[PDB]
DNA sequence: TCCATGTTA
DNA sequence: ATAAACATGGA
């Protein structure tokens, strides 16, 4: 009686993320202080908005649209979000408006103020930044066009990594059971994310399913954290493998399946028997989201 | 009409209001040494009186005409000729200020009115008190209370809420994420109108691409006040002590590099003048906290950038008084602030300044690192300000020998000789600059956990002592940071 | 005290009540928003969740009765990371922004804020045995908490006095605060004290929430 | 309705790109970190570059072209004459300024930015190389008839390396205005891709 | 409420 | 290198 929450990898790639506050002439990438080295993040909005275009691509009715403006950037075509079908997917539809279709006089609806589904996390890489550092040609457009040409050229450097990245979902409840199909096409496109960085066409990085593996009964989330995993190695495995080890009888491993890619490949025989005979099955993504999918219907 | 105010210093809820009771005593403090003052109140009755000053506590009463008094001084302005490629600008006196800046052309004045101009009153509808009170002669008996009335009655209810406008600078009216307004005293209102005479202002900067310094926006400092009395005595002086070497049209000490760097300055001048200036109590006795604050105008906005609360121990202050001896101290060598912040107590000892130090220098200054040796990178940190301490001073060892006896094997030359003889000494240090950049250039790329150790066999191609391979193959980083720094202290001095 | 459980997180942000244009942080979290995380956590719904241009309008007449301290076991850092938020303006607010009308939130406009890189958390609550009977059944009933605590203890909080100087202090905190025209709180500034025993009387403060 | 995308590889051979960003007496390639290794980096601006060159040889239609004139290298085709009506891949240039063709609205009714229908890639290589590798020399200077008068009289260095690499690219799956015969003459370009190096 | 305007060593 | 995207109180 919960919804289940997971964790996702990412096969490596250079970045592509250039996270703008430019000084100089370089374009750099946040950073945070984990153990006193540096990592590339991204934060949990750019993953919301990728997340809607591809509900809107998938053909699922919304009443939004983020159009490229001439002028500056913005949002438009959106209408008052009268009924919770048909519009915004179940998340993300704040009102703050003073004064609006008559509050509920008329609106007759729920006032759809500070409710959210869905609440995400976001993203961190795993190896640390080594002070990278790649120069760039970056001539003048024209020396006689009409069009301007900011009066000379320059000699720019943008730095790029290859680094995976990790990330929660962090769903919960069960209110969410009025549009099960719904929630089926958001799990799909999820499973189908490509190009969420809105870093730039060129080196472009997209975020592939990987290994993702987490589930857990009606309780609250704990044990692995989400975080604190090495690089490039078994973290996955490494850590629910030795915690279910010690907690087969502590945590039921039936209902909290398998965990690791490399898995599939050897041993999995021994930790199968081992372990439990559960719904433990892990081909690809795409067939494990279908049979979640499959067992979250009837819960 | 007579109106009393009671004020306590542990009931404001920000050091600004703070700030501002020290400001107000000291405007009145200054007001009552004016031969007009005294003739205006014997001739119009003004009331004014602080009756409970201490450390906990003030008061003060007050009429109409002193208020009166208080804005005409306070608000007090002139206009400025300027010229440009003609104009009139309007700029305030400055106030008590005026009195105590005794620098020639009163060049701090003029940092501080440009700030006064620049984030103080942005938007320009707040400027209409200096319009009014311009040309004014208060020994002519020149004065002007059309505003004045309502704020003297605003202040007949001071208890009645209202609301904040920009006259405070940090927030705006509601933040407006949504309609909510925002609360405030009136009382409180009226106490901020002066703490802005008392805001400490440093001229921030960053390098461009030739090295030179663009200025941008300004810092301002803000002290928290602990005991109010010993500090509106202790004050007077302090201004008066500063230096008064000016660089180009700014004062030398003006120019600051990072944000916190003021807030040291302002209480080094303090502890400076504590022991120029006794009876008080220590700084922490004297100042709680002190707030930073950076600032910088764009266009019809204003922009911030920092904002943070620092810390008054002493034992920075001591080594922060190091670091004025060096004279011309490089941008580089300069990021040693950075590094000054159970776990970061000791931090500053390892000299881990390579990467950041490396990232910038790389990009605009690899090709202005020829020229000046920024003033020969203060002695290349002056020659490490002079087995753990054996390890760094094997480097600096080994280097030297390294370019001494690879520059002998390429031609027999010595230095000893060259020195003898005029006429000979900048060819050979030609082939010195040229023979230790390649060096230097060759190990500041192709860097990595094994590759780097490789090229230690050019470091002794001309060629106990082993058991410290425990720690070379395990940190490789400050092993890398000494060979790299220790190495431009061959880089040959300047000839002046 | 009856008895206190510890927590940790990843990542979190307390904002100051209204900070202005350009946000803030602080080391430690608002008595306030950790009196209803808690109550929250129990499963015990907002007393008043009434709908209008705003909200939290909170009597005291019906509320829980109960005392908190806070404490602190690691220092932490904090970093910026952001770049845009856009806002509501305040002004002509002219052409299309009157035309649409549609929960406007129009005009983006950049700004950054702060984070913090890591999080722990000692501290309970002294309450009456319904109070955590129902708390436990909250979270095991019908990222990670658990009670440890007897052992691992660790610094504390207390307000400060006019006298000894506090080292690293939180400039300002907040008690119990409600969206409205008030006098807000009392005490701001807090101190912390370094000793591995159990915290004085001085750091329970009993929440008139 | 359908996409596609592909990785495409070499064969073995000496390297090609060259910028000598270093200095004068040494020349370098741009170097990539990868598990602790090397390894070399051919910039997807080469590429795009080699594109439009082999669009310009195969008969198409065009609207850039460069000089080779000038004291510092610039693009006039690109800027000069065309409005932009329609690109060479519908690349559709952009640029901002105060205004652009009478503000790009009355005459040509198109948006400022761009539709960048290609999606490529950073091509990096399968195994690491490791530091100077060749020799070099110089002459000293022309000697009787003086119009070079270089005089510098230097033994210089070149960096090479053997590798052959690897890269990927994506494309656009809905994009069929005026696809016919343009992007199957994109994709004839791209099946030789001869004329692409830093030298 | 709405509708009156300001530039440098 | 452009490259831009705010406030006061006034009848």
């Amino acid at each position: 009686n919960l919804n289940l929450f997971a964790t996702i990898l990412t096969y490596p790639a250079p970045a592509s993320n250039y996270r703008g506050e430019s000084e100089e002439n370089r374009s750099v990438i946040q950073k945070i202080l984990k153990d006193g080295q540096k990592y590339a993040i991204i934060s949990p909005e750019s993953m919301r908005n990728a997340l809607r275009e591809m509900l809107i691509e998938l053909g699922q009715p919304n009443n939004r649209t983020r159009l490229h403006s001439e002028d500056q950037l913005a949002v438009e075509f959106k209408e008052y979000p009268n009924p919770d079908k048909f519009a915004d997917d179940f998340l993300f539809g704040y009102m703050v408006a003073q004064t609006n279709d008559a509050k509920e006089m008329k609106k007759l609806n729920r006032p759809a103020k500070r409710d959210s589904i869905f609440r995400c996390n976001m993203a961190v890489a795993v190896n640390p930044y080594k002070y990278d550092t790649v120069f760039y040609q970056s001539p003048l457009n024209a020396g006689d066009s009409a069009w301007k040409n900011s009066t000379s050229s320059a000699l720019l450097h943008r730095e790029v990594t290859h680094t995976a990245f990790q990330y929660p979902f962090a769903l919960a409840g069960k209110d969410c059971a009025a549009k099960p199909e719904w929630v089926k096409a958001l799990l799909q496109a999820i499973a189908e994310l490509n190009g969420v960085a809105g870093g730039h066409a060129r080196a472009y990085y997209e975020f592939a399913p990987r290994s993702v593996v987490a589930r857990l009964t009606p309780k609250l989330v704990a044990g692995y954290q989400t975080y604190g995993f090495d690089a490039e190695g078994n973290w996955l495995e490494l850590s629910r493998l030795t915690a279910t080890d010690s907690d087969n009888l502590d945590l039921p491993a039936n209902e909290f399946w398998l965990g690791g890619e490399l898995v599939r490949k050897m041993d999995q025989e021994q930790k199968a028997q081992l372990e439990a005979m559960g719904a433990h099955l892990y081909a690809n993504p795409e067939k494990l989201f279908a049979d979640l999918a499959d067992s979250f219907l009837g819960v | 009409e007579i109106l009393t105010l009671d004020f306590n210093l542990a009931e404001l809820p920000s050091a600004q209001h703070r700030a501002g009771l020290a400001g107000l005593i000291l405007m009145i403090r200054e007001l009552k040494k004016w031969p007009w003052f005294k003739i205006r109140q014997k001739e119009k009755d003004v009331l004014l009186s602080i009756e409970n000053l201490d450390q906990y506590g003030a008061s003060i009463q007050l009429n109409l005409e002193g208020l009166i008094a208080l804005f005409d001084l306070a608000y007090l302005s002139f206009t400025e000729e300027r010229k440009s490629k003609f104009y009139d600008v309007i700029t305030p006196q400055g106030g008590f200020l005026a009195g105590w800046d005794k620098s020639d052309g009163q060049i701090w004045l003029r940092i501080w009115r440009d700030m006064f101009w620049s984030i103080i009153k942005g938007v320009p509808a707040t400027r209409n008190p200096f319009n009014n009170r311009c040309g004014l002669n208060l020994n002519a008996g020149d004065s002007f209370s059309k505003d004045v009335e309502s704020v003297w009655k605003s202040l007949q209810n001071a208890e009645k809420t209202t609301g904040q406008s920009g006259a405070f600078y940090l927030g705006a009216m509601a933040v407006n994420a949504e309609n909510v307004s925002t609360d405030d005293l009136i009382k409180w209102q009226f106490l901020l109108h002066f703490w802005a005479f008392v805001a400490q202002v440093y001229c921030p900067y960053i390098l461009d691409k030739d090295g030179k310094r663009n200025f941008n926006g300004y810092v301002i400092v803000i002290p928290d006040i602990a005991n109010l009395e010993d500090f509106c005595d202790i004050l007077p002086d302090v201004l008066s002590n500063r230096n008064s070497k000016a660089f180009g049209f700014r004062p030398q000490e003006s120019v600051i590099d990072v944000p916190e760097q003021g807030a040291l300055e302002l209480l080094n001048l303090i502890k400076q003048r504590i022991a120029k200036k006794a009876g008080s109590g220590l700084l922490s006795d004297l100042i709680v906290g002190v707030e930073v604050i950076h600032a910088e105008k764009q266009g019809n906005s204003i922009k911030l950038h920092s904002v943070s609360y620092l810390q008054p121990n002493e034992e920075s202050v001591d080594d922060y008084n190091a670091i004025k001896n060096s004279y011309y101290c490089p941008w580089f060598r300069r990021q040693l602030l950075l590094n000054l912040v159970l776990a970061s107590q000791s931090w500053l000892k390892r000299h881990p300044w390579y990467g950041f130090g490396d990232l910038l220098s790389r990009i605009p200054q690899r090709w202005l690192k020829e020229n000046n040796s920024y003033f020969s990178h203060d002695a290349r940190q002056l020659f490490t300000q002079k087995k753990t301490r054996e390890y760094a001073e094997i480097v600096y060892k080994i280097a030297q020998g390294f370019v001494l006896s690879k520059l002998s094997s390429k031609h027999d030359l010595q230095w000893s000789k060259c020195k003898g003889n005029p006429k000979l000494e900048r060819e050979y240090n030609d082939k010195k600059e040229k023979v230790v950049n390649e060096a230097f250039l060759a190990i500041r790329s192709r860097t990595e956990k094994q590759a780097f150790i490789d090229y230690f066999v050019s470091t002794l191609y001309p060629h106990e002592f082993v058991d410290f391979a425990q720690k070379l193959f395990q940190d490789t980083d400050e092993i890398r940071s000494l060979t790299l720094l220790a190495l431009s202290s061959q880089y040959p001095i300047k000839r002046q | 005290v009856t008895r206190y459980l510890r927590l940790k997180a990843p990542f979190a942000a307390f904002r100051p009540f209204q900070s202005g244009s350009f946000r803030s942080t602080t080391p430690v979290p608002s008595f306030s928003a950790v009196y209803g995380l808690l109550l929250n956590l129990a499963g015990i719904e907002q007393r008043q969740e009434v709908e209008g241009k705003v909200t939290l309008i909170k009597p005291k007449a019906e509320l829980p009765k109960l005392a908190i301290a806070i404490g602190q076991v690691k220092p932490s850092s904090t970093s910026l990371i952001n770049q845009q938020l856009h806002n509501y303006p305040v002004g002509n607010s002219g052409k299309e922004f009157a035309s649409r009308t549609f929960g406007s939130k129009y005009w983006i406009a950049p700004v950054r804020r702060e984070v913090l890189v890591n999080l722990d958390l000692i501290i309970g609550l002294q309450s009456p045995v319904e109070f955590w009977q129902k708390l436990d059944q909250g979270l095991k009933g019908e990222d990670e908490i658990y009670p440890i605590e007897k052992p691992d203890l660790a610094s504390w909080y207390c307000p400060l006095e006019p006298d000894t100087r506090p080292n690293q202090g939180a400039c300002r905190l907040t008690l119990w605060i409600d969206r409205e025209n008030n006098t807000q709180t009392t005490i701001k500034v807090f101190s912390p004290s370094d000793f591995r025993l159990e915290p004085p009387a001085k750091a329970w403060q009993q929440l008139p929430g």
